[PDB]
């Protein structure tokens, strides 16, 4: 019943600006607060400001004084949030959420967008590179690195996906507008090398395969 | 310019009694200050669990009490249950704006403690041959899911091109979390030994490989 909209994520470019949106349902838009809040990776929230769609009385942390510009259409029951002039700084996720009908008082946070990934990043799509990781040396863990691709996400798989448990498939890093994960598995010590290990990775954003057999170094 | 801070992370089992606290750094905290508590889930799922100061928002068990303790807000669980594991937030206002507690990380003990697997690769010549050498450390199977990453080389310590992703939850409970060292070929032929070390619970996991 009570809802918030807010797209999923958005690419935008080192310098650019972006119009985030907050769209308004099951109850009356003009008649509680909306906040919007920062969040990075394993970070804080951090509260940027809010706006009374009943009034248009808006407060801003001096941290983003001029970085957004809080904004309603309350015939489209939808808050916005314009970024200007953005950096990595900015990558984040942001939501709007839903104070109380009073501006501290009688209410709560108490209701929350879904959040929108926005990444800045100058990057075109680009197919990732794809290491093996063997080890330096009971069982062994090998891995692979999936390096320097662009957009989000990869598939990786081991052995076109017959060996599945010991999967472990780490998050990506967004280093120098490029993203990177890495994905290990552990197999029996005997096992391998006698036995291929492989790992299959695909991009979807860039139709790009790559198999990557592990051998001992 | 004021500053909240809570305790970065407590752990507890079923059935205790835990109190979060939330620190002002403009002084004591008073009902004036509205102090909010929100619920961070994993997949960025939010609930609001007590709003001025105290008062519980509908539907909240009554486990959670918001309170103030001396100087400092803070909220309470009276029998921890292992569905609170999470983030917690407390929010103060202050003349117009909120800022929010760095938030604290709540390990409600579903399962024993469990030391992580750390698994310390080396570059592959593949990267090598591109002049760069990633070193990557893998972390699994850690309960609780909190854990801090150093590298180290050649004795020293490191703060130059590290980054770790934030800790997951594996399909057991455990959780899981990557750390990556991103150096010049020139640089990881330049020196010898290169070490993990993951800190969890008071002690500390270290792999690290010496360079062939």
């Amino acid at each position: 019943q009570v809802q918030l909209q807010q797209s999923g994520s958005e690419l935008v470019r080192p310098g650019a600006s972006v119009k985030l949106s907050c769209k308004a349902s099951g109850y009356t838009f003009t008649t509680y607060w909306i906040h919007w809040v920062k969040q990075r990776p394993g970070q804080g929230l951090e509260w940027i400001g809010t706006i009374y769609p009943g009034s248009d009385n808006t407060y801003y942390d001096e941290k983003f004084k001029n970085k957004a510009t809080l904004t309603v259409d309350t015939s489209s029951s939808t808050a916005f949030m314009q970024l200007s002039s953005l950096t990595s700084e900015d990558s984040a996720v942001y939501f709007c959420t839903r104070g109380s009908l009073y501006y501290n008082n009688y209410g709560w946070f108490g209701y929350w967008g879904q959040g929108t990934l926005v990444t800045v990043s100058a990057a075109k799509t680009t197919p990732p590179s794809v290491y093996p990781l063997a080890p330096g040396s009971s069982m062994v863990t090998l891995g692979c690195l999936v390096k320097g691709y662009f957009p989000e996400p990869v598939t990786v798989t081991w052995n076109s996906g017959s060996l599945s448990s010991g999967v472990h498939t780490f998050p990506a890093v967004l280093q120098s507008d490029l993203y990177t994960l890495t994905s290990s598995v552990t197999v029996p010590s005997s096992t391998w090398p006698s036995q291929t290990v492989t790992c299959n990775v695909a991009h979807p954003a860039s139709s790009t395969k790559v198999d990557k057999k592990i051998v001992p170094r | 310019q004021a500053v909240v801070t809570q305790e970065s992370a407590l752990t507890t089992s079923p059935g205790e009694t835990v109190t979060l606290t939330c620190r002002s750094s403009t002084g004591a905290v008073t009902t004036r200050n509205y102090a909010n508590w929100v619920q961070e889930k994993p997949d960025h799922f939010f609930t609001g669990l007590i709003g001025d100061t105290n008062n519980r928002a509908p539907g909240v068990p009554a486990r959670f009490s918001g309170s103030l303790i001396g100087h400092k807000a803070a909220l309470t669980i009276t029998g921890a249950q292992t569905e609170d594991e999470s983030v917690y937030f407390c929010a103060l206002w202050y003349s117009n704006h909120w800022v929010f507690g760095g938030g604290t990380k709540l390990t409600v003990l579903g399962q024993p403690k469990s030391s992580p697997s750390v698994t310390l690769f080396p570059p592959s010549s593949e990267e090598l041959e591109t002049n760069k050498a990633t070193l990557v450390c893998t972390i699994t199977d850690f309960y609780p899911g909190v854990v801090t990453v150093d590298w180290k080389v050649d004795g020293t310590p490191v703060t130059q091109g590290m980054e770790t992703t934030q800790p997951s939850k594996q399909s057991n409970n455990k959780y899981m979390a990557s750390s990556y060292l991103t150096l010049t070929a020139g640089a990881w032929e330049r020196h010898s030994s290169y070490s993990c070390q993951v800190t969890h619970e008071g002690h500390t996991v270290e792999k690290s490989l010496s360079r062939a």
